C-alpha cells in the first residue's frame, strides 16, 4: 500500500515484523523485600504504589513478601511504539495468572512496574 | 527492484518503493501478515520454497539465483544451458543434490554404481 | 511411409559416411565417379558425396524401438 | 573439483532422433530442445521495437493509412497507387494485419514485463534487408513497385514453412505454435507492409530473395539428432 | 483479541471459496469478493463470545458437471482433534450422503487421528488442511505457473502422440503445495504452462506420483 511510498508506515511494519525481547527495553531489574505492600523499601515508589492500594484488589490468600522491580528505557519503548500497558497484559495474559503487575504513569520520567 | 507500471497512454514507468530485507528466514508467516504483497515477496532458500511454494517454484527460483551468480561480473552464459540443468536436476519430483548420495538413488544400471 | 524424421544429412551422419566409404576405396572398392589424377582415398569419398553417389543406406533409431531406413541419395547434405 | 561432480551428473543426455531430449532409461527431460528446437551457435540478439513504444507512436508507425493519395503518390508507382485507392478488398486486408499485430503487442507485454527488448534469436533480419538493399542496388529516392497484399501473402507463406513439430492433428498443431510464437511475432513487426514501403523500400525483385533466404538460414539452426546436450 | 480473529475467519473463507472453485465446483460470483465489512454484517462483528463460532462457518458446494457429487468443509473447533470428533463428520457424511470433505485444522492433528483417516480408503474421502497454509493463495505467487488437471481421455492422447508410456514424464508427488491445492491422485497427469523467452510459451506434463 502506500506504505511503500511514505516512510513512516514502512517503518511501522519494520518494528511490527522485527523480533523484539524483553531484555532490550530494560534498564535495570532488583529484588527487593517488601513483606508488606505499604513498607516500600525504596524511598520514592510508595506514591502509585499506594493510590492502587487505597484501591486494593487481589488480597486473595496472603500477600507474597518477596517483590520484583523492573526499570524500562523509553528511548527502546517508543522507537517501537510500545508502552507498559500492552506489556502489562501479554506479561499477564500468556504465562498464566501467577503474577501481578502494578506500574507507574509515563508522564512520569523513569518507567517502574513492580510484580 | 523497481516497480514498473504500463500507464494510460502506454509507456514502461518505473517506481521508487520501500522494500525490505531481513536476516533469518520463515516466509510461511511473513506472507500471511497485512501490507505485506503476498505475490512478489520470496526467500533465497529453496527447500523452504519447495516446502511452501511446491516443485516448479523451485525450478524458477533455482534458474533465477543461477542467472544473477553468473551475471555478476558483466559474464554472459546462454539460456539452454541453465533450462537444461535446472531441468534436470528436479525431474524426479524431489530436490535430489548433485552429491554423493544424490547420484545414488536411481533405476540406473549395476555397472555404474561400481 | 511415415517418416518423422528431418530430411537433413546431419553433422554426424556426415563424418561417419566419409570415413567408411574412404576405408572401402582403400581396400580395392570400385569407385563410382569419374576422377581426374586423384589419388587420396578420402579426397575421392568427398567428391563421390558431392555428387549423391554412395551406396549406403542409414539406419536411425527412434527411442521406442522402431526405425527408417534413408538412402543417402536422399539426403539433403547439409555443407 | 566441483565441475568434475556436475559433469559426473548429466553424463547421458542426448537429443534423440524424435527432437526429444531423453534421459539414459528414455526418461523425457524436455518435448524439445532449449524449449525451442535450435542448437545455441547460430542466434544472436536482436530487438522486438514493438513493446517499448507508446500507444500513438505505434499506431503512427505501424499504420499504413491509405486515404493520403499524396504520400502514397510519393512512395508506390502509378499503377499501384489507383490499385490501393480502389479496391474494397485490399483495404480491408492491410486493416487485419494491424489487428493481428496489436494482439500480439499485448502478449509481449506480459511475457516481458520489465520492459527489455535484447532477446536471442535466429537468422538477423535487419542486416538481410540491408544486404538486399545492395545485392539489387536499391535507390531509397524513387518510388517502388512492392504491391503490399504481395508482402502480406508471402510472409503468410513464409511462417506456414518454419516447422519445428511437425503434424496435422490438434496436441502437435498447437506445440507448433508455441515454439515459433516470438520468432512469427518478430518477423511480422519488422516485415509490415508500412515500413516496407517507408524505410527499406525493397523492389519486387529483390523480395523474393529475401524470402528464400528466412527460410534456408532459419531451416540450418535446427539441432542435430544426436549431439551430447 | 477479536479484531485480528475476525479478520483471518474472512481471509480463510476467501481462499477456500477459490479452492473449490479452482476444483470445477460451482461458487455464486459475489461470495468471491466478500469484502471484509459485509463478512462482518452477515456472519457476526466477533467470534470472541460471539455468533461466528467456527460452526455456522461450514460450506456445502456441488459440482457443475454433476449435483449429486457434493463437498464439504470443516472447521473444529477444539486446537488439536482426536477420535471420535472426525467420526462426529463421519457420521455427519454418512448422513448427508456426501464423501468429499474437507477440515480445515486449527493448529494441529493426533497421531491416532493420522491412523483414523487412511482406514477409509474407498469411501468418504477427507483433507486434512492446516488453518495457517488458507491464509494465502499460493496459486497467486508470482514464481508459480498455472496448473491444469487433464481428463482421462486427454491422458491417452499424449501417450499415442509422443508414443511414450506413462513412466516416462517428469514426476511430481503428491505431498507438495500444489499437489494438495488441486486434490490430486496418484495416476493422473497436471499440465502447466509457462511462458519463457526464447519460445514465448511452453507446456510441460507431470505425472503424480
Amino acid at each position: 500500500g502506500q506504505s511503500a511510498r511514505d516512510a513512516e508506515r514502512a517503518k511501522d511494519i519494520l518494528c511490527r515484523l522485527e523480533h523484539t525481547t524483553l531484555r532490550k527495553v530494560t534498564a535495570n531489574t532488583a529484588i527487593y523485600y517488601d513483606p508488606n505492600p505499604q513498607s516500600t523499601v525504596v524511598a520514592e515508589d510508595q506514591e502509585w504504589v499506594n493510590v492502587y492500594y487505597e484501591m486494593p484488589d487481589f488480597d486473595v490468600a496472603r500477600i507474597s513478601p518477596w517483590l520484583l522491580r523492573v526499570e524500562l528505557d523509553r528511548k527502546h519503548m517508543t522507537d517501537r511504539k510500545l508502552t507498559m500497558e500492552q506489556i502489562a497484559e501479554k506479561i499477564n495474559a500468556g504465562f498464566g495468572d501467577d503474577l501481578n503487575c502494578i506500574f507507574n504513569d509515563d508522564n512520569a520520567e523513569k518507567l517502574v512496574l513492580r510484580i | 527492484k523497481k516497480k514498473i507500471i504500463i500507464t494510460e497512454d502506454g509507456e514502461f514507468k518505473a517506481l521508487q518503493e520501500w522494500i525490505l530485507e531481513t536476516d533469518g528466514v520463515s516466509l510461511m508467516r511473513v506472507l500471511s501478515e497485512k501490507d505485506v504483497d503476498p505475490v512478489r515477496t520470496t526467500s533465497n532458500d529453496i527447500v523452504e520454497i519447495f516446502t511452501v511454494l511446491g516443485i516448479e517454484a523451485v525450478r524458477k527460483a533455482l534458474e533465477r539465483e543461477l542467472y544473477h551468480v553468473i551475471s555478476f561480473d558483466g559474464s554472459y552464459v546462454n539460456y539452454r544451458h541453465l533450462a537444461l540443468l535446472c531441468d534436470t536436476m528436479t525431474c524426479r519430483g524431489h530436490l535430489m543434490a548433485i552429491t554423493r548420495h544424490g547420484v545414488n538413488r536411481q533405476d540406473t544400471g549395476p555397472l555404474m554404481k561400481c | 511411409q511415415k517418416r518423422i524424421t528431418t530430411p537433413y544429412m546431419t553433422k554426424y551422419e556426415r563424418a561417419r559416411v566419409l570415413g567408411t566409404r574412404a576405408l572401402q576405396i582403400a581396400m580395392c572398392a570400385p569407385v563410382m565417379v569419374e576422377l581426374e589424377g586423384e589419388t587420396d582415398p578420402l579426397l575421392i569419398a568427398m567428391k563421390e558425396l558431392k555428387a549423391r553417389k554412395i551406396p549406403i543406406i542409414i539406419r536411425r533409431y527412434l527411442p521406442d524401438g522402431s526405425y527408417e531406413d534413408w538412402g543417402v541419395d536422399e539426403l539433403i547434405i547439409s555443407d | 573439483y566441483i565441475q568434475r561432480r556436475l559433469i559426473k551428473s548429466m553424463e547421458s543426455v542426448m537429443v534423440k532422433y524424435d527432437a526429444t531430449v531423453r534421459n539414459s532409461i528414455n526418461q523425457v527431460v524436455q518435448l524439445r530442445y532449449g524449449e525451442d528446437g535450435l542448437a545455441g551457435e547460430s542466434v544472436e540478439f536482436q530487438n522486438l521495437a514493438t513493446l517499448k513504444p507508446s500507444n500513438k507512436a505505434f499506431e503512427k508507425k505501424f499504420r499504413f493509412d491509405y486515404t493520403n493519395e499524396r504520400a502514397l503518390r510519393r512512395t508506390l508507382q502509378e499503377d499501384l497507387v489507383k490499385d490501393v485507392l480502389s479496391n474494397a478488398h485490399i483495404q480491408n486486408e492491410l486493416e487485419r494485419e494491424f489487428e493481428r499485430m496489436r494482439e500480439d503487442r499485448e502478449v509481449l507485454r506480459v511475457i516481458f514485463p520489465t520492459g527489455d527488448s535484447k532477446v536471442v534469436l535466429p537468422c538477423n533480419l535487419l542486416r538481410m534487408i540491408w544486404n538486399a538493399q545492395k545485392i539489387f542496388h536499391i535507390n531509397p529516392r524513387l518510388p517502388s513497385d512492392l504491391h503490399p497484399i504481395k508482402v502480406v501473402e508471402g510472409v503468410k507463406e513464409l511462417s506456414k514453412k518454419l516447422v519445428i513439430v511437425n503434424g496435422d492433428d490438434p496436441l502437435s498443431r498447437q506445440a507448433q505454435e508455441n515454439a515459433t510464437l516470438l520468432f512469427n511475432i518478430h518477423l511480422r513487426s519488422t516485415l509490415c507492409s508500412r515500413r516496407m514501403a517507408e524505410e527499406f523500400r525493397l523492389s519486387g525483385e529483390a523480395f523474393d530473395w529475401l524470402l528464400g533466404e528466412i527460410e534456408s538460414k532459419f531451416n540450418q539452426a535446427i539441432a542435430h539428432p544426436g549431439e551430447m546436450v | 483479541d477479536d479484531e485480528e480473529e475476525t479478520y483471518r475467519l474472512w481471509k480463510i473463507r476467501k481462499t477456500i471459496m477459490q479452492l473449490c472453485h479452482d476444483r470445477g465446483y460451482l461458487v455464486t460470483q459475489d461470495e468471491l469478493d466478500q469484502t471484509l465489512e459485509e463478512f462482518k454484517a452477515q456472519f457476526g462483528d466477533k467470534p470472541s463470545e460471539g455468533r461466528p463460532r467456527r460452526t455456522d462457518l461450514t460450506v456445502l458446494v456441488a459440482h457443475n458437471d454433476d449435483p449429486t457429487d457434493q463437498m464439504f468443509v470443516f472447521f473444529p473447533e477444539e486446537p488439536k482433534v482426536g477420535i471420535k470428533t472426525i467420526k462426529v463428520y463421519c457420521q455427519r457424511m454418512q448422513e448427508e450422503n456426501i464423501t468429499r470433505a474437507l477440515i480445515v485444522v486449527q493448529q494441529g492433528m493426533t497421531p491416532s487421528a493420522k491412523q483414523s483417516l487412511v482406514d477409509m480408503a474407498p469411501k468418504y474421502i477427507l483433507e486434512q488442511f492446516l488453518q495457517q497454509e488458507l491464509l494465502i493463495n499460493i496459486t497467486e505467487h508470482e514464481l508459480v505457473p498455472e496448473h491444469v488437471v487433464m481428463t482421462k481421455e486427454e491422458v491417452t492422447e499424449l501417450l499415442a502422440r509422443y508414443k511414450l508410456r506413462e513412466n516416462q514424464l517428469p514426476r511430481i508427488q503428491a505431498g507438495d503445495p500444489v499437489a494438495r491445492y488441486f486434490g490430486i491422485k496418484r495416476g493422473q497427469v497436471v499440465k502447466i504452462i509457462r511462458p519463457s523467452e526464447t519460445a514465448g510459451r511452453y507446456i510441460t506434463y507431470r505425472l503424480v506420483q
